This record gives structure tokens, C-alpha cells and sequence, in this order.
């Protein structure tokens, strides 16, 4: 019970940091639709790619 | 120019552009060409980038030239009003975009068609158009809206 | 008999390396085709943009 109790609070601990970076990722492109993001961002750092 | 309609039991529901090379159709109408010459036509289903089969002979081809890519933002004769814009269409006022007109090309300044219209009977306040573009090279892209319907 | 003969107590070397052949090749032949599927769908979807 110790063991799935280090691993639930260290498994919040990645979506509250996770998805902190990936708001991060993001939020510097919608707020700019007329440009372009960089390939390196695009797929492999960050998840969501270009649409249309 | 030159652009034909489908007869549907006497009714058009769709307009067919030629270009030199392939004639076009869309694939979501349906009907009878107005020709003699193009009722030899083999016709073919394909994606959505609307390839039809285009085997008529020397005859009545070179009709509509082929504009290439690095196409400016200015006018384009729309064949109800006018569009000016690259990236997507430009926003047409409203009236136009009924029904059964779909496949009519947008010309050029030179008289060079440069995209086919696909649907988008309605949007709201504007209109917006589905159209096929060529990118940067002459790869064909088909380009759509959110929620636009068929037309 | 003072053995027991076993379900694959029949089959020689020769015999399954036909039987690798067979298998082995044939399912790569669909992976090569499941492959294409997805790379094509990739070039058609940077073509959009």
C-alpha cells in the first residue's frame, strides 16, 4: 500500500507539471495565428501540430 | 468561358468546369451531362480532391488555362461578385450561396482558373468557401471550413 | 514403444525453416502494406499545410 501510494502522488505530480509545460507550449501560438510554429515543437516536444 | 450544367429530371443541380488536361465534377451531385461530346465520358469516383476523368479528345481541349502558385491575395472573378484573398476565400456577402451551383470556378484576371467551390450554403452573417488550392508547387490541396455543408 | 512420441516429435530443421519462411514473410508483407497506409496519410496531411 506504500508502493501504490508513491506512485499515485508522484502520477499527480506529472499532469500537474506535464501539462503545465504543454499550457506553456501553446499559449505563445494561438495568441498568434498568422505564424507559423517550428517543426521541433510542433510533434516532438509539444503534442499539438499545426491545423490548417 | 465555358462550364457545363447536370440535368437532373430538368433540373440543374450542379455546374461542371473543363480544364485543359481533365474535366472536373463533384462527387455529391449527380445527373446527366448537357453534351454529346461529354456523354462519353467515363466517369470515376474518387476521394475528396474531386479527380474526375478527363478523356476528351483534341477537340474543344486547351479551354481553361491552369494558373500556377505564388497566387497574390488581390481580385479574383468570382461568377457572382468578386473574392480577394490567398490563404481562404475571401467572405462573400450574403445572397449568394444557394443550392445545385456547386463545382463553378473562380477566374482569374487573365481568364486562368485557379480553384473550384464545393460547398458552404451558409455560415452566418458572412460565407465562407471550401475550395481546391495548389500549395506551393502545384501539389492539390482541398481546403474546408468549419461545419461547412455541401453545396 | 518404450518413448512418447510428442506433438512436434515429426518435425526436422529443413522442415521449419519452412515454416518460419512462410509465416515470417508473409505477415512482414502486410506490415510493408500497414506501413504505406501511414505514410502516405502523412505526406497527403503536410500537403494541407
Amino acid at each position: 500500500c506504500t508502493c501504490v501510494a508513491i506512485i499515485m502522488v508522484s502520477c499527480v505530480t506529472s499532469v500537474w507539471l506535464l501539462c503545465r509545460t504543454r499550457n506553456l507550449c501553446i499559449t505563445p501560438y494561438k495568441l498568434a495565428p498568422n505564424a507559423q510554429v517550428p517543426i521541433l515543437l510542433a510533434l516532438l516536444c509539444c503534442i499539438k501540430p499545426t491545423r490548417a | 468561358d465555358k462550364t457545363f450544367p447536370i440535368m437532373l429530371n430538368g433540373q440543374v443541380n450542379g455546374y461542371a468546369c473543363v480544364v485543359g488536361g481533365r474535366v472536373f465534377k463533384p462527387l455529391h451531385v449527380e445527373g446527366r451531362i448537357d453534351n454529346e461530346q461529354l456523354a462519353a465520358i467515363k466517369l470515376k469516383k474518387a476521394s475528396i480532391y474531386d479527380l474526375e476523368y478527363g478523356d476528351v479528345p483534341q477537340c474543344m481541349k486547351s479551354d481553361t488555362l491552369q494558373y500556377t502558385s505564388d497566387k497574390p491575395p488581390g481580385f479574383y472573378n468570382w461568377h457572382h461578385g468578386a473574392v480577394q484573398y490567398e490563404n481562404n476565400r475571401f467572405t462573400v456577402p450574403r445572397g449568394v450561396g444557394g443550392k445545385g451551383d456547386s463545382g463553378r470556378p473562380i477566374l482569374d484576371n487573365k481568364g486562368r482558373v485557379v480553384a473550384i467551390v464545393l460547398g458552404g450554403v451558409n455560415e452566418g452573417s458572412r460565407t465562407a468557401l471550401s475550395v481546391v488550392t495548389w500549395n506551393q508547387k502545384g501539389v492539390t490541396v482541398k481546403d474546408t471550413p468549419e461545419g461547412s455543408e455541401p453545396w | 514403444a518404450q518413448h512418447t512420441e510428442s506433438f512436434t516429435s515429426a518435425i526436422s530443421a529443413t522442415a521449419w525453416s519452412w515454416i518460419k519462411v512462410l509465416v515470417g514473410g508473409t505477415s512482414a508483407f502486410i506490415v510493408l502494406g500497414l506501413i504505406a497506409t501511414a505514410v502516405v496519410a502523412l505526406v497527403l496531411f503536410f500537403h494541407r499545410h
